[PDB]
RNA sequence: ACCGGAGAGGGAACCCACU
């Protein structure tokens, strides 16, 4: 019953928050920060190690006030929470690419507005 | 995909634990019990940023361990049967494609795989290849992939994705 | 129509399915159904060679049905109700080979021109069909684990020392020195390992 | 424990963290009775117990 | 199972399968040995601890020094009979090794049966087998181990080795032709052995024997001693990594020091990511300090070594048995 | 490691007796 297409997600699991990979990787960091000063800490697990080299491969845009400025303009539109992560991470080029890759948005939105979000997601591209 | 969810654990906490610090040897308990963990109901817990709140801890009758509720936000990896997420080559095998997605490691298999990439056993790196030599799959490169299925494995989430797909291929 | 079985009789099993949209139950023979399934569900294989293997049906067919095992991607095509040789007949996976006059080996994949065979030191080798001999099998063979039990084709062991140490097998060839071993938990050449005989116990 | 269950003012079980339990009365190996802070030791009743 | 010296491939040395044959090469050493039981007839040195040395004070010793080396006794019983045992009664014959009589150096020798080693030695930049003969049980069925180590040192130059350098002169004996070399290993007084330990030698040495100048037994010889450094000293430790996080304790990891027999750990170790690579492996271990700490792998031995042999080992490093503790004690005598 | 210390040793019924 659970479909990314037809948006069914558990119900203990329906009020979660997602994440972009920049901002999980400004968390990571932040984490790898506080750990690595304040000595006599466990050490990070590979779980760790590979999802900080995958998200550091996988950035997007490194400015943090930019993570904030694409939530906010992306969110402004009315959209489903779960879109925004993936649209943001994927990043297509077209609005066709965007309806392949997700299929709730095909029918949700115009090609003209959902081309003109995209085009505004790769402006900030960096 | 990934998350952040506030989730629910009990800690037991030995005697010699109290000490004048107790909260920060919580602190520490919760991390190493719940950092790099997998469960199959809510994926790769990969870290956690804060704890919300640490309930009051019950003496347990006949033990001197204490039992926390603690309240804690963490960021969690869970794939979907039926999202869509790059991921990046391990392996060039003849059964199949190894692939490393996050911390979790899915293969795509030759009947999965399109007909058009086709095995080059004979490059010095074993490829997938096109007739047309266009699209050359290797080790260590970045791809587009659809996770169909997911395996749970000593509590540990493996899965399986495919590529028949439209434009779902290398970057 | 697909749906889920309520309930079960031995011949006309008076199915009760509950179909998808139908909140009626109707009844159906044995022999107007089979067991369907979409791709990517688990499944199990409830009786054949590779009966007690679990997987993921990646691809399904007019009655045939493919699938990937969990313990090894090795793949798997076996009926909605539910070959296991290579192309030429002459040999099937899992079966003894002398690789050379002082070596054997288990076959451990089918590709089209080659096998994988886990040789007797545990590694796994490359080589054409035609460069390996089939070996007669020994079901009869019988050795000392590490206790002086004697152990027997069949037999389920533990291994107690040396690389898989803490794994548990069931004999599937002996020969001189060494063991060679099934465990469906193992998805690493298709469940097969080689252990020293002394580096086992009787379970 | 040294002492142990021969002579009365003594042990008859050490119990390890792991669980384990060691028998003192049949020639315990003398590496097994040194004992560390997580450990219980079976005493015998003594004077004073209630 | 038979790899008669590991690293270096010998010919003509070869393992003897055939029962009719090995089955009296390993009898004809009990006989010549005095020896009880199964197995290995040959003497059993013991390791020196603190209650040992006190033999070096109680009579004369003599003092070699230990090479890694592999122990065995050499039968030779004619003209092509010349064989190997080895600490596990496994047998080899050896090709084109031949020993002329010190009176008719046409005739060669016979039940003859030798002690020593066998052991690689690289000079010139290359590996060169070598026996080195450190006693002698019979000489022509002489029953010489019954003499005086002094005389049996005396008898190994004079009927062994001054034979075969004699034929070596002439060319009717190849240094050449011979699967290696044959030596008898050199023993020095109590006294010299001090010297070794300004030791410029102090990196080449695995240890020394003291040797009394008694009689010759076999088995278990107490009052032989093998004294080696503490530091290098030194038991197989079939170790398990393990993460022992007791109910609520912080999970810890730890490397378990099991022995043989013994169903628990032995001991622990500083577990650290460097010594992670030998996961569930046997290895050796230093016992400097209260913590054993770890020198080398020994992918050849599969077990460890036994409870006792633990309990042997460490009441002999908690007895620290130095050149300098036993030379006076032997000096006294 | 040569065995691993293995001890767990039915039960029901009735009778007598003790405080």
């Amino acid at each position: 019953e659970e479909d990314a297409s037809q948006l069914i997600f558990p119900k203990e699991f329906e009020t979660a928050e997602t994440l972009l990979n920049s901002e999980v990787h400004m968390l990571l960091e932040h984490r790898k920060q506080q750990n690595e000063s304040a000595e006599d800490e466990q050490e990070l697990s590979e779980v760790f190690m590979k999802t900080l080299n995958y998200t550091a491969r996988f950035s997007r845009f490194k400015n943090r006030e930019t993570i904030a400025s694409v939530r906010s303009l992306l969110l402004q539109k009315k959209l489903h929470k779960f879109e925004l992560a993936c649209l943001a991470n994927l990043c297509p080029e077209t609005a066709e690419e965007s309806k392949a890759l997700i299929p709730s948005l095909e029918g949700r939105f115009e090609d003209e507005e959902l081309q003109q979000i995209l085009d505004d997601i790769q402006t900030k591209r960096s | 995909m990934f998350y952040h969810i506030s989730l629910e654990h009990e800690i037991l906490l030995h005697p010699r634990y109290f000490g004048p610090n107790l909260l920060n040897t919580v602190k520490q308990k919760l991390f190493t019990e719940v950092e790099g963990t997998c469960t199959g109901k809510y994926g790769f817990v990969i870290a956690v940023t804060t704890i919300d709140n640490i309930g009051a801890g019950v003496i347990q009758p006949g033990r001197g361990f204490v039992l926390y509720p603690v309240k804690y936000k963490a960021i969690v990896f869970r794939p979907f049967k039926g999202e869509v997420v790059d991921a990046v080559v391990t392996q060039v095998n003849k059964v199949g494609l190894f692939t490393e997605i996050g911390p979790m490691s899915c293969f795509i298999s030759r009947h999965s795989i399109p007909s058009e990439m086709e095995f080059d056993p004979n490059s010095n790196p074993p490829c997938y290849k096109t007739m047309d030599e266009d699209i050359v799959i290797q080790q260590d490169d970045e791809i587009r992939l659809k996770i169909v299925g997911t395996r749970v494995d000593k509590n540990d989430i493996f899965a399986i994705g495919s590529l028949m797909d439209d434009y779902l291929g290398l970057v | 129509l697909q749906g889920k079985i309520l309930s079960v009789d031995g011949n006309k099993i008076t199915i009760m399915p509950k179909h998808e949209d139908l909140k009626d139950m109707l009844e159906f023979p044995a022999q107007e159904l089979r067991k369907y399934f979409k791709m990517g569900d688990h499944v199990k294989v409830i009786a054949g060679r590779f009966e007690g293997d679990t997987g993921l049906i990646v691809r399904v067919e007019e009655n045939f049905v493919i699938l990937f095992s969990d313990l090894t991607m090795h793949e798997l095509k076996v009926l909605p109700r539910d070959s296991g040789v290579d192309v030429g007949g002459q040999h099937e996976w899992g079966e003894l080979v002398q690789l050379d006059p002082q070596t054997v080996g288990v076959i451990v994949r089918l590709e089209r021109e080659t096998f994988q065979v886990l040789n007797m030191y545990g590694k796994v080798v490359t080589v054409r069909h035609q460069a390996v001999t089939r070996k007669k099998d020994n079901r009869f063979a019988v050795a000392l684990d590490s206790e002086q039990n004697n152990i027997h084709v069949k037999d389920i062991v533990k291994v107690i020392d040396g690389p898989h140490s803490g794994r548990e097998g069931e004999i599937r060839h002996l020969f001189r020195s060494f063991a060679f071993l099934h465990c469906k938990k193992l998805v690493e050449n298709g469940g097969m390992f080689v252990c020293k005989t002394r580096h086992l116990v009787l379970a | 424990v040294r002492r142990g269950n021969s002579q009365y003012p003594g042990a008859k079980y050490i119990i390890r963290d792991n669980g384990d339990r060691i028998d003192l009365r049949f020639h315990p190996k003398p590496s097994d009775l040194h004992l560390q802070t997580g450990y219980k030791v079976e005493r015998h009743m003594c004077d004073g117990d209630i | 199972g038979a790899i008669f010296l590991e690293g270096v491939t010998v010919k003509g040395v070869t393992q003897v399968t055939t029962q009719p044959k090995l089955g009296e090469v390993q009898q004809k050493c009990h006989q010549f040995c005095g020896w009880e039981g199964s197995g290995f007839p040959g003497a059993q040195p013991v390791s020196m601890d603190k209650q040992n040395i006190k033999l070096l004070d109680l009579k004369p010793y003599k003092v070699s020094w230990k090479a890694d080396g592999t122990r065995y006794m050499m039968l030779i019983d004619g003209t092509n009979e010349v064989f190997m045992i080895d600490r596990d009664n496994s047998v080899f014959h050896v090709s084109n090794l031949e020993f002329p009589f010190r009176k008719d150096l046409r005739m060669h020798l016979s039940n003859t049966l030798l002690d020593g080693e066998m052991i690689i030695d690289r000079v010139n930049g290359q590996a060169v087998p070598r026996y080195l003969i450190y006693d002698i049980i019979k000489f022509n069925s002489q029953p010489v181990g019954d003499c005086d180590f002094n005389v049996r040192l005396q008898c190994i130059e004079r009927e062994i080795i001054s034979p075969r350098h004699e034929k070596m002169k002439t060319g009717l004996i190849d240094k050449t032709q011979e699967p290696f070399s044959v030596r008898n290993k050199p023993f020095f007084d109590i006294c010299t052995s001090r010297k070794l330990l300004a030791k410029e030698v102090s990196h080449e040495m695995d240890g020394l024997i003291f040797q009394p100048t008694g009689k010759y037994k076999p088995g278990r010889c107490d009052d032989i001693l093998k004294w080696k450094p503490p530091s290098l000293n030194s038991v197989d430790f079939r170790l398990k990594i393990t993460r022992m996080g007791g109910e609520g304790l912080l999970p810890q990891n730890v490397g378990l020091l099991y022995v043989g027999g013994y169903e628990r750990p032995f001991a622990q170790i500083k577990v650290t990511k460097e010594l992670k690579q030998y996961d569930n492996k046997i290895i050796e271990c230093k016992f400097e300090n209260n913590s054993w700490v770890f020198m080398r792998q020994r992918t050849d031995k599969s077990f460890p070594n036994a409870y006792n042999t633990a309990m042997a080992v460490c009441n002999s490093i908690s007895n620290p048995v130095t050149k300098e503790m036993l030379f006076e004690f032997i000096d006294r005598c």
